């Protein structure tokens, strides 16, 4: 009341309306049967790209349609359908030798080091999701050889083993798998388990604070709300098991959430964290034809 | 009746005879962090006029040979005005921004600028280094450029290893030399967190390419600049302690 | 539930007197007399106290925390303090 | 950081050094995800 | 010294905010915090000829 | 149930054991300017919780022949902190003050500190030199001291000419060594106009005057400081452009 | 609704309640009888300077009193009646004799160049008030001569005059008084002309930005809400007429309020804008005595 400009935008400022409802759309969408138009001032084909929005001319107002009952599916467009196959991730190699004086394998958590999956993950900036772990284990040969294995989730910050029988393996909190090497592959279910709202394959930070160099930045874009741990294996024994064991994991990506879609790569990948690529070989996505008037 | 439009924000206006439309990022306004969302539990601040209006960066010639140029967003704004104090003073940062490109030009001229933003634009070290331990990383300056913003080196990839092509499905718009003289966008707070650094996490990043490149005949003039303008909207900022440039 | 804080960890300061930051009339002033990071799951005072104890039992934490003076001098001492939490940035200040 | 707002003021014969017991807690708004196992125990052998 | 804890709790020292806490608490009940198995004791039988 | 206090502002919180009282000045609370009396029309500034805290000056210390201290407001407040920034980037500037100082001692030492505001503190020249071309003036430094303060060099008239017998009649607060340990005083916006640069024109300044000096045995504590603080309350800024420090 | 810390104090920040209601009080305060009272834990004689505030102890409630219609009057404390008597201001001295070929005499309008009534207007910091001027004029010997004489009111802005006959003298917007040396004096009424919203006799500050040296800050305190142009005076003539002028001016203040009460002072005046003094000639309030425990 004294003053009034506080309050006049306070109750202003409320959600404002950004009115862009969308539908349930359970099949594609038919066509409605169009004549011909021989109208001045009412153009559907004019359109302008420069209001960086698509073109609207549908078929009805360009060409004379009839009408289909279009009864085709667009159900395995979903993301939830086109995320819910499993890929590989990564793989262990587990050499059980006499003169691989180790016993355990360790595997830094992170999807990004196989091609297949990672194009597809990549192309949404924001995902949130449910992971659906399966792991095959083989030896070096694909044999299958009757050989108990644990497997030990070390989440950021707990022990990592250090020895085949060091006392890490207890696992008293840590979740852990015991399964045989001659037994359908292990399968669990990981929930959403960053601390933000959702994982970010691309972070155009830094993690710190700090002077930051620019010879070698190496700390640019590593955005820590997407490391999740560690995966520790080992065969459940006292001594040697003289074997090459060689361990696959397939994620599955269940209730999934994309935000703020992505270009798709076009250029290779050469690092697992980093997209970089190389200027000397710059790999266009369209390839070459002899003539432009000439479609081959 | 729809060419002219006028933006006014805090104490600033930015007029424009020729731009036909307004692009709002995603059909969303900016709007503060709601209390079902946050996560801090101090108090932030919002000044609302002394940070939200149209600041004015340096302008950038565009040549006949030009690359494209990039920005990266709260990064130019850190050192000028206001919004530099806040951003330099408080730990969370919160804001959206409104992008406004002004590239003008005679009717003899001819051009198109591809004006788009790249949420988490993050660039990639040029080079064919395999281990991550001798592998090129951009420098600091070449990744956090600051008001004076960045040029490409090969902007069909953005620098990103993406193609430039499948880019239009960002907040873009055109700026042909042939129907507008200016390009705007309205984009929200794009992130993973309630509240984010000021300092450390860049939101996005503009981009503004050349694709068809500047044609002219003798005797027009040849000093074609590029003029950015970026209006931070409700703007909140929390975690006040000493001021940290970086 | 409050348990104490072993603030004062540095060598030479063996036993007991770790629980202790002591406290003597400064002929400087604006003088700083203690400084501990506020992360639990670091090492360092929290690692004594019983939710930095059981804060590494879990890896994710959230919440406020809070931290109790509790003076041990004499009742005719007298004095003020001023306890600053400053949150990340730079590393601790230089001067109050 | 704990500095000195004024001083640490005291009459004659009473001591100048004293000393201040630092105890901490969390709020009421304090909650914990994933489990993890600890790392401030160590076992070589088994304790028989 | 009267035995019981601190309970300036945030809103009666600092200017808050209000937020709909939406964490969770049910991974701390002691419920869950024993629900995971662990090593208890391992036995060695070597029923060799010697 | 009345020495104990605590006052609370922002992000920050004062706790007080001996003090007893709240001196509110001319009692008025610090409020915003109504429209009725605004002249200015753009649109103010008012964060509320960025500038709106208690900043800790340095300490002085109290000498047994010491002559008293003096302050400017909001002169202090011009290079610290987000509202140093906005009265550096601002013209107009309105808010009031709450005004805390310590002074804690033994219940052996003896002393007393008249702890008072002067509205409109002109300083003033001590010189016999009676034509105005070559009278002497007070320097810069000396009537704008800054987060530094300065001191008295005749406290018996204030440096101003008036006695400081009839300073009482101010909005004032003893800090007597055997009752009370701090003083605290609640000072609206007081001037003339509805607001009011903050660089050039200082609405006020503080006053510590040792009018008991510092007596105490010897073996007691000999170093006694003197803390101030300040909060600014109910603050408003307008008139945004380049910073200008002064 | 969906940010409500911004509500909770906007509908919070009204006019806060600052209750220090005075009363209408026309005569002094009478007193109430009173007897003895042997009481624990009630006592008005104990106070404590240190809170800032004045004892309250009555007398009622120190010493048996009696009552007393008191019927002694206040009006001739209010601040209205304590202004409403002129006294002087400033005087001019116009020499329009042979060798001094000027013909005019210039004032600028400055109150602060007698003691007499600065000190009473500047126990008050920030004063508003409407002024009645009074000119007396006479000769140098304080005689009368019927010698006709124009005052002119030149605000800031306006150019003074350059000579006895000058252009300036046409007062075709300036206000300007023509009167006889041998009439009453030249009474005006001039309202509150200041740009601000009340006189400030002190200004602790500067005009204008820039760099302050610390040598000659000649500008320190001056402030031009204050200043109020110039007071120009000349005799309605084409040759000089022989005599020494001395004109008197004198201003009543009336429909007055003053704000922030201010310390009378002590130490004599230097300067008219400057509140200089001595600090080897500190004239302390109080007269000496001999001893502290002899009262005269
Ligand atoms: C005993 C079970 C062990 C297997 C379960 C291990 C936990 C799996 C956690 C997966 C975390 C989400 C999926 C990972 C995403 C990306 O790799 C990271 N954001 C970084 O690349
Ligand atoms: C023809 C009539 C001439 C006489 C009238 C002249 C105008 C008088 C203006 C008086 C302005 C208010 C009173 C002056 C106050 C102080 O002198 C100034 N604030 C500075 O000292």
């Amino acid at each position: 009341d004294p003053v009034e400009d506080i309050i006049h935008d306070a109750l202003s400022s409320t959600v404002r309306r950004a009115i862009t409802s969308g539908q349930d759309v359970n099949t594609a969408a038919g066509t409605a049967p169009s004549s011909h138009r021989l109208e001045t001032g009412r153009v559907p084909a004019l359109q302008a790209a420069e209001t960086g929005a698509t073109s609207n001319a549908t078929d009805e107002n360009m060409i004379e349609t009839r009408c289909v009952m279009n009864r085709n599916g667009v159900l395995e467009a979903t993301i939830s359908h086109f995320f819910s196959r499993s890929g590989l991730v990564g793989v262990v190699n587990l050499t059980d030798g006499g003169t691989d004086t180790t016993g355990y394998a360790v595997w830094d958590i992170d999807i990004m080091g196989f091609v297949q999956l990672r194009r597809k993950c990549e192309m949404f900036t924001y995902m949130r999701f449910n992971a659906e772990f399966t792991f095959v284990t083989t030896t070096e040969n694909g044999e299958a050889r009757p050989f108990m294995l644990q497997y030990m989730y070390v989440p950021p910050g707990a022990p990592k083993p250090t020895g085949r029988d060091a006392f890490q393996w207890q696992t008293a909190t840590n979740p852990s798998v015991f399964v045989k090497l001659t037994d359908p592959p292990a399968q669990v279910s990981v929930p959403f388990m960053s601390p933000a709202s959702a994982y970010q394959w691309f972070y155009d930070g830094y993690p710190t604070f700090g002077q930051h160099p620019e010879t070698s930045n190496t700390t640019y874009g590593q955005c820590p709300n997407n490391m999740m741990g560690t995966f520790a294996v080992r065969v459940v024994s006292r001594v040697a098991s003289q074997l090459k064991l060689q361990t696959r994991v397939y994620m599955k990506l269940k209730h999934v959430r994309a935000w703020i879609p992505r270009p798709i790569r076009s250029q290779p990948y050469l690092l697992k964290n980093f997209p970089n690529y190389d200027s000397s070989k710059i790999t266009y996505s369209a390839r070459d034809r002899a003539s432009i008037k000439q479609a081959n | 009746s729809d060419r002219v439009a006028q933006l006014t924000v805090g104490n600033s206006s930015i007029t424009t005879q020729e731009a036909a439309n307004i692009v709002l990022a995603y059909g969303e306004w900016p709007e503060y962090c709601p209390d079902t969302d946050a996560t801090a539990v101090d108090k932030p601040t919002r000044p609302d006029v002394s940070v939200n209006r149209f600041y004015t960066l340096d302008s950038k010639m565009w040549q006949e040979n030009s690359t494209g140029w990039y920005w990266k967003f709260p990064d130019v704004l850190n050192k000028t005005g206001v919004f530099g104090q806040n951003a330099q003073f408080h730990y969370l940062y919160r804001s959206g921004f409104c992008l406004h490109v002004q590239c003008n030009a005679s009717k003899f001229h001819q051009g198109a600028l591809l004006v788009a933003v790249i949420p988490e634009f993050v660039l990639a070290g040029r080079g064919s280094n395999t281990k991550p331990n001798e592998a090129p990383h951009p420098g600091f300056n070449t990744t956090f450029p600051g008001t004076a913003g960045a040029s490409f080196n090969d902007p069909y990839v953005l620098d990103s290893g993406v193609p430039l092509s499948q880019s239009l499905i960002y907040p873009h718009q055109w700026i042909n030399l042939r129907t507008n003289n200016c390009a705007t966008i309205i984009v929200p707070y794009i992130n993973a967190v309630p509240f984010d650094s000021a300092i450390n996490h860049s939101n996005f990043g503009l981009i503004v390419v050349p694709v068809s490149p500047l044609k002219y005949s003798s005797g027009a003039t040849t000093a074609i600049p590029i003029t950015v303008t970026i209006a931070p909207l409700n703007s909140e900022f929390g975690g006040l302690r000493q001021a940290v440039s970086q | 539930v409050e348990t104490i804080l072993e603030v004062n960890n540095t060598t030479d300061a063996t036993g007991l007197n770790r629980l202790l930051i002591p406290v003597s009339a400064q002929n400087k002033a604006d003088e700083l007399c203690a400084a501990f990071m506020v992360d639990p799951g670091r090492i360092g005072p929290w690692q004594s106290t019983l939710v930095g104890q059981i804060c590494r039992y879990y890896t994710q934490w959230s919440g406020s925390l809070k931290v109790t003076f509790m003076f041990t001098g004499s009742f005719m001492a007298t004095g003020k303090m001023l306890i600053a939490y400053s949150p990340p940035g730079s590393a601790q200040p230089a001067n109050r | 950081t704990l500095w000195y707002q004024t001083n640490y003021v005291v009459p004659p014969e009473t001591p100048g050094e004293a000393y201040i017991i630092a105890m901490g807690a969390a709020q009421d708004n304090f909650t914990l995800k994933i489990c993890k196992d600890t790392d401030e125990v160590t076992q070589q052998a088994v304790l028989q």
